[PDB]
């Protein structure tokens, strides 16, 4: 889909969470698998000015 | 004066000899109705008459001048027995077609250096400009007698399909009458006031005409190319209008109504339609092709 | 070295063009001056390309040469934030443009008038009364492409005039019309009359089309005078059996080191001019790209 | 605020070239062909119009004699006939310094960067030229057309029925079209020249060449100052903020 | 600021490709990557001019054009230190090319590619099995007469294959062998043979600039007729007259009319990609040059 849906980039208070979420990200980022997703680069990869 | 060495510079490296000439603003006033726009446009053809027929179609730009030094030429500047024709057009609304002749051209090419001529078509009187480097009576007529002869089949078609349909009329316009007189079923003084201007109303320029030359077969078959000239003779009619209805509406309209497959249409006041029907031999699809595309 | 200018909107706009305008973020778009407040008319290119008038294309990419261009940072509902274009410095750049061509890395770009869309580039402010046009930004062959286009076309729409309607069918919407790409056939806005401008640049391409064909040298049709009829090739394919006269004609005298030499001389000193009548547009070198941001690094 | 300039460094024989001139002229430097190590021959515009033939007055008050300039550019005769002559001269920016010796002399330039002097912390200087000779191609003609950031200073070497003629040009637009303008400016002496030239060969036809010097600070204009040399009353257009980027001779016909 | 940066290298380098090196330290090379570390392959131009494959001249060209340039800086055994190059900053230059070409003050540095032999040009690494292949640096007005010569030369070359009688190689020899420059004798050896194969680097611009060469007239007559208005610029008139009378004779309705359109449109592309050729690619200029020190300081 399109990129920034309900993807609020606000600097939320996260939890951490222990388990692992990177198994194959890329290829379901590529193909579509969740929708509504935006990929950061790390230059913009910051908390956001509030 | 410029417009004559780049013509040799240009077009006369492709066309052999060239006759240059000066148009007044008062020979320009046949064409054109009350408008002087400048004539950069200007196609002169020629067409030869008797033996055959062709056209060569150039630009000549026309400028404005002062430049004669005698004030009377103050004004524009662009087998003997026959026709050179000049077609003239702007962004607007405005086509004309004039017809400059022979033998006045060879006699005025005889010594600033310019001569007085006349025109046979339009008479007035022409100026032709001289540069240092440099069976009659039949031949205007053609133009004229083979579109009248469209006009009399044309007219003879409609008489056929009248005679389809026993005599009287049928409407296939929704006009209201203008009102339900006792004094209106002598609308054959009407119809026959169509015979008497179809037959008199002879230019080149007709609907009809443009109806032959169709660019395209869809386009033409949705569109429809209309003339009305008014009963009578009072004024200037009007040829070549496109309708991409108010004509039956208003009076002093005998309107003329082609399709591009030669199919027309005569309209009445009153809404009154005929259909009519057109034969065009080969002969005269060439003719129509060659002058007008 | 603060590249920084506010434009202050005069009236708030709605929600439905602020959405709109969000999504237009990161985007090129010319400014009139060289000042940290600007009005609005100036900020949208719509002045030089009203509705009521005829297009006029190169008119355009004159008025877009001299406008300092920007990049759109923040868009508030009063406030269009921008930074600008100094020649020397290295800024981030994005593209989401909906005529859309895929750029390379190190493929050089350049900035035109939206030729292709008038809705699909331009987003109209009826709350205050104008339009904002984005330009085209292209890689630079597919851009030169577009170019030798327009102008081919502002001459052969000149030239058919009336008289040919078989000239009609095929020149004025074939090559004039579709500009191809690698699985892709995109249209163009065709002036319905050719108007000004163009024509100047004609003029001054004439000049130096007359002053070339005064100095050409000879051995080199006498290459291709040798090379259509005995061999064949793909670069002459082109030219068949058949040769223009022409060459025949210009192909009558022998050949001489010392004339030709010159003749390449001077035709080297005037091929030089060329590429500053033909470019007309700001250079734009990419040094990164990120497909899947589809934000590069300008420069 | 930028990095300091590149200077240039130059000894020329001190004949054929004044102390008294201002700091920040432009200067124009010819090559020689076989000795170039000892004497640079670095012109001045002034110079120029001199060896190309009230600004004759003070250009005759500062140079007198002419043939060491003659001896300087020898084959200039044979340059203007060839249409090689432009490809000498080439740009090197308004002058610094000018350290004073009898026989040489040692001229320091800007070749590139932010005009400024070099033994204080970066005192700035102006660049000069005179206002005759010299045509403002924005108010030549002249909705409303932006105003942009940044001008050029164009330079063109024009050859006439009296020899040749420099030009010194200042826009603001483009240079993809000051070429196309610059051909309008130049039509009527165009329209001069081609009296002779069926005669004569295909060597011939350049009208001129067009180098862009560089960018000085837009928005501001220039000022009219003058020069106070004895006799002088000679005005003469100063500019401020210049950024040198000399460039190469674009031909134009 | 700090962009030195480093190549590493598989294998040990022997002592002969370490002299050979040290001898040619302040020089150019074409840097794949805009990062520096990254393998051996990159730095070499041997991927696009090759021992094994006969080169196209303009595959080069838009290899140059993209690609960055950086100087060597230090080789150590393991180990290529390079400098990158960025406009806007001032660099160091030794002119170790081979073929010695004086360098003044103030001159115009163009980077072209090498025509020369290819031992001339280059060095082999037998240790890492790899082609390192520097690009020419020569002066502006030498290089464009240069690619003059040259081309020239592949023209006379190319008709005297095809017809033995009509050109002289002495004639061409005389003329072509020397290149003056400011009272500098070069002498230049031309390409050794065009062969009936593909020729080693021309045959490509000379093919290029003979269809562009051809049409030129054929096109010129038409865009000057298809001109003529009002509002052209005067000149125009004035050049109508030196036109040679053979060229201004030719007829339109001959060549067809969507031909008129493909004759135009190829030499129009030819006439964009073959101009910016002759500007030499990238560009640089010295302030100060050092003879018997060989140093030039450039930016």
């Amino acid at each position: 889909m399109a990129s920034n849906e309900g993807v609020e980039n606000r600097p939320f208070p996260y939890l951490t969470v222990d388990a692992d979420l990177l198994s194959n990200l890329r290829q379901s980022a590529a193909e579509g698998l969740f929708h509504s997703f935006d990929l950061l680069v790390g230059k913009d990869a910051r908390e956001a000015g509030i | 004066m410029d417009v004559h060495i780049d013509n040799q510079v240009l077009s006369g490296l492709g066309t052999p000899l060239l006759v240059h000439l000066f148009v007044p603003d008062t020979v320009m006033a046949e064409l054109c109705p009350n408008r002087v726009p400048n004539c950069e446009g200007a196609w002169c053809q020629t067409l030869f008459s008797d033996r055959t027929g062709l056209t060569r179609v150039c630009r000549v730009f026309a400028a404005r001048g002062m430049l004669p030094g005698r004030p009377s030429h103050r004004g524009t500047f662009t087998n003997p027995f026959h026709v050179a024709a000049l077609r003239f057009y702007d962004e607007g609304g405005l086509v004309g077609e004039l017809q400059i002749y022979y033998l006045s051209l060879f006699e005025g090419a005889k010594r600033a250096l310019v001569r007085g001529i006349a025109h046979i078509f339009s008479p007035h009187a022409l100026y032709v400009v001289t540069y240092p480097e440099l069976s009659i009576l039949g031949a205007p007529e053609r133009e004229f007698r083979f579109l009248i002869s469209v006009a009399l089949r044309i007219s003879a078609s409609f008489r056929e399909k009248l005679a389809m349909q026993a005599w009287t009329a049928q409407q296939e316009i929704p006009v209201v009458i203008p009102t339900s007189y006792s004094r209106i079923y002598k609308n054959s003084d009407l119809i026959r006031e169509a015979f008497f201007t179809v037959q008199t109303r002879v230019s080149w320029e007709s609907c009809w005409v443009k109806a032959t030359i169709s660019n395209a077969p869809k386009t033409p078959d949705a569109c429809l190319w209309i003339d009305s000239h008014p009963l009578y003779e009072e004024g200037a009619s009007a040829w070549g209008k496109v309708i991409d209805v108010a004509l039956g509406t208003d009076g002093h309209c005998v309107h003329l109504a082609t399709t591009s497959d030669g199919q027309a249409f005569l309209v009445l006041p009153g809404g009154f339609v005929i259909k009519g029907q057109l034969a065009l031999t080969p002969e005269e699809r060439g003719y129509i092709l060659a002058r007008h595309g | 070295m603060d590249l920084k200018v506010v434009v202050s909107l005069s009236s708030r706009l709605y929600t439905d063009e602020i959405a709109k305008m969000q999504q237009r973020i990161g985007c090129i778009l010319p400014l009139a001056s060289t000042h940290g407040t600007q009005n609005v008319q100036g900020l949208g290119l719509g002045q030089v390309y009203s509705l009521e008038t005829v297009p006029d294309y190169v008119s355009m990419y004159n008025y877009l040469s001299d406008c300092t261009l920007a990049v759109l940072d923040e868009v508030s509902v009063d406030s269009l934030i921008l930074t600008k274009i100094v020649p020397g410095q290295t800024y981030a750049i994005k593209n989401k443009y909906q005529p859309f061509f895929q750029w390379h890395g190190t493929g050089s770009l350049s900035v035109m008038p939206p030729v292709f869309g008038r809705e699909h580039a331009t987003v109209k402010l009826e709350s205050n009364d104008v339009d904002i046009v984005f330009p085209m930004v292209l890689p630079t062959p597919i851009a030169e492409e577009v170019l030798q286009k327009i102008l081919l076309f502002n001459v052969y729409s000149r030239v058919v005039m009336q008289a040919p309607g078989n000239a009609d069918m095929l020149d004025v919407h074939m090559h004039l019309g579709s500009v191809s790409y690698l699985g892709h056939h995109y249209e163009l806005a065709l002036p319905e009359v050719p108007g000004p401008l163009g024509l100047a640049l004609l003029d001054n391409l004439s000049l130096y089309f007359c002053i070339m064909v005064t100095l050409l040298p000879r051995a080199s049709m006498r290459l291709v005078r040798g090379l259509i009829r005995h061999e064949h090739h793909d670069l002459l394919n082109l030219f068949q059996e058949m040769v223009p006269d022409e060459i025949a004609r210009i192909d009558l005298d022998d050949l001489s080191v010392a004339d030709d030499l010159s003749r390449m001389r001077v035709m080297m000193t005037y091929l030089q001019s060329l590429a500053s009548l033909f470019n007309l547009g700001p250079r734009l070198a990419t040094a990164a790209y990120s497909q899947e941001t589809l934000t590069a690094t300008c420069w | 605020g930028w990095r300091p300039p590149v200077f240039g460094d130059f000894l020329i024989h001190a004949s054929s070239f004044n102390n008294a001139e201002a700091t920040g002229t432009p200067l124009f430097q010819f090559k020689q062909s076989d000795p170039f190590s000892g004497v640079d021959a670095v012109f001045t515009p002034l110079s120029l119009f001199i060896l190309m033939n009230g600004l004759t007055r003070m250009a005759n008050l500062l140079y007198d004699s002419p043939a060491t300039l003659a001896d300087l550019v020898p084959d200039f005769g044979r340059l203007v006939a060839d249409r090689r002559f432009h490809n000498f001269i080439t740009p090197v920016g308004p002058l610094v310094e000018n350290i004073k010796s009898t026989y040489l002399n040692k001229i320091t330039t800007v070749v590139h960067g932010p005009v400024v002097s070099k033994a204080i912390p970066r005192s700035t200087v102006k660049v000069t030229v005179p206002q005759e000779a010299f045509v403002d191609l924005d108010a030549w003609l002249s909705g409303l057309q932006p105003c942009p950031a940044d001008a050029r200073l164009y330079v063109a070497l024009t050859y006439e029925e009296a020899g040749p003629r420099f030009t010194f040009f200042q826009s603001s637009r483009g240079h993809c079209q000051i070429m196309n303008i610059l051909r309008i400016y130049y039509s009527p002496s165009i329209m001069h020249r081609y009296a002779v030239v069926q005669p004569l060969h295909i060597e011939e036809l350049t009208f001129g060449a067009v180098a862009c010097l560089g960018t000085f600070s837009a928005t501001d204009g220039w000022r009219r100052s003058a020069f106070n040399y004895r006799g002088s009353s000679l005005p003469v257009v100063e500019i401020d903020s210049f950024y040198s980027n000399v460039s190469d001779w674009e031909v134009i016909l």
